[PDB]
RNA sequence: UCAACUUCAG
């Protein structure tokens, strides 16, 4: 039954108990943003990592 | 141009489920009585925990996370308390909240199972549900917490652990006649237990004038309030936010003309 | 401060610029002790 | 590490059966015989004990930092 | 611009420390470039 | 701090 509007979904859905993982990979280590940040000593251009 | 009048038939009443029917009444309405009991009854459960001391195996904010979906009686005064927003009082208060204590070590050798039941509320009218119990923590020997919780009012909106309800289970029309679901092989599918087909018709024939009505709710409490008084808050939590929104569109209303 | 020891799990205080070693016991790892400051944690 | 309160899908409270639910099966009830008698019908509950690993017993052997 | 004679090295450009920066480590310590330790080496046996 | 290495992501 479809949450938003309580009408039957017209097609039957696939359900059950399936065994799922937290891989490592989470989204708050990977976000990042540069503006006029730390410099290298030899290029002179923008750090790494 | 105006509201339907719908009936209600109660098939079923325990002090942790209720069945009812409602007749004469739209999907619409019917759907969002069923969202309001998930997620728009407030309810009384801890959302502020100080620990003291917890030298338990769990971490501090684990245990906390446990406090908080442990369910806590809100029948009478989840209605009297106010919201900790709406307080004048700074923080917490008598009024806006509810305190709780957790004294527990295990000096004896063996282990010591924290339970509900060792939360102690300042307010008698608020208990953890217990009148086995929930299991919060298990101390092994020289293992001790200490904490101390307020419990505020609030709905499932917010958070989970405000949930006044476990399954609510919404049915309608049993026997597939508005063929609002299709389904390719009908007879595989079993029978509802509110369907009045017989064995050898696996679908009732289409009506093409229906329109949804007669649905079928079962409303399993969690225990902090009665499943008739989560239907009935739910009802009035509606038309209080009907009522509200009619405020508000008047006054602009008012402010446009 | 106050630490406690590793190993027989008794608190004993050190000095600063006091080598790391546990009267009684003489474990070389000790720990710090929790704070008196009180953190609020959100039941959610 | 602990069985769970609340049933993640629906949210009935499974941390109150855990112990009677061993109790049971040291009794001689199967698992899902077990399940039944506590109460547990959706499969959503039942899944909660019935594939709940309770590794707080194994920490607990571990001796306390401060005694 | 390029005589033959040029190409054969009598003086030997040192470049300016921009160049070969002078890694400091804690204020401890500085490490030198790879280009400074090898212009010691070519001062040394000059000097030799 | 910088070089090196390995392990991962798509
Ligand atoms: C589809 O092409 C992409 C891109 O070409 C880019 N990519 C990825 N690895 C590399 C690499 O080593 N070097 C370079 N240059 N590019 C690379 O990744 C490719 C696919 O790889 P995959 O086949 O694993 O994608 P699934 O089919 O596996 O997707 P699921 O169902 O998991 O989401
Ligand atoms: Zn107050
Ligand atoms: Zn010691
Ligand atoms: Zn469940």
């Amino acid at each position: 039954y479809n949450g938003f509007t309580g009408r039957k979904i017209t097609s039957q859905i696939f359900i059950g108990p399936t065994y799922y993982q937290r891989l490592k990979h989470m989204v708050d280590d990977k976000i990042h943003s540069r503006a006029r940040g730390p410099i290298q000593i030899l290029n002179r251009q923008p750090m790494e990592g | 141009p105006y509201a339907n009048q719908p009936t209600v038939r109660i098939t079923e009443l325990t002090d942790e489920n209720v069945k009812f029917i409602i007749e004469n009444t739209d999907l619409a309405v019917a759907n969002s009585i069923r969202r309001v009991f998930i997620a728009e009854v407030p309810i009384i459960a801890i959302d502020w925990v100080q620990i003291d001391a917890n030298s338990s195996v769990l971490h501090d904010e684990f245990i906390a996370h446990r406090l908080g979906l442990i369910p806590l009686t809100s029948d009478d005064i989840v209605d009297k308390l106010q919201y900790s927003r709406d307080c004048t009082c700074e923080e917490f208060c008598p009024e806006c909240s509810v305190e709780f204590t957790l004294d527990v070590r295990c000096n004896e050798d063996q282990t010591r199972h924290v339970t509900s039941r060792d939360l102690i509320s300042n307010s008698p009218r608020v208990i953890p549900v217990t009148s086995d119990d929930i299991l919060i923590v298990k101390l092994r020997k020289g293992q001790e917490l200490r904490l101390r919780a307020y419990a505020k009012k609030g709905f499932g909106k917010e958070h989970a652990k405000w949930n006044p309800t476990a399954g609510v289970a919404f049915e309608y029309d049993p026997d597939n006649a508005l063929r609002h679901t299709v389904y390719p092989k009908p007879e595989e599918w079993p029978k509802s237990e509110y369907s009045e087909l017989d064995e050898d018709e696996s679908q009732a024939p289409y009506d093409p004038n229906g329109k949804p009505e007669r649905f079928y709710y079962n409303v399993e409490s969690c225990g902090s309030l009665r499943p008739e008084t989560i239907v009935l808050s739910a009802l009035s939590g509606l038309k209080k936010k009907l009522s509200d929104l009619q405020t508000q569109l008047s006054h602009e209303i008012q402010s446009d003309v | 401060m106050i630490y406690i020891c590793g190993e027989c799990h008794t608190e004993n205080e050190i000095k600063s610029r006091d080598p790391i070693r546990c009267r009684e016991c003489g474990y070389r790892i000790m720990y710090k002790k929790r704070t008196k400051r009180l953190v609020v944690f959100d039941a959610r | 590490m602990i069985i769970p309160v609340r049933c993640f899908t629906c949210g009935k409270i499974v941390g109150n059966k855990w112990e009677a639910y061993l109790g049971l099966l040291q009794a001689e009830y199967t698992e899902g015989d077990a399940l039944d008698a506590l109460g547990l019908k959706r499969y959503c509950c039942r899944r909660m004990l019935l594939a709940h690993v309770d590794l707080i017993e194994k920490l607990l052997n571990y001796a306390p930092l401060e005694k | 611009y390029a005589r033959p004679e040029w190409m054969i090295v009598t003086v030997l450009p040192v470049p300016p420390l921009s160049v070969r920066p002078a890694v400091v480590m804690q204020g401890s310590a500085r490490n030198q470039d790879d280009l400074t330790h090898k212009l010691a080496d070519i001062v040394k046996i000059n000097n030799q």
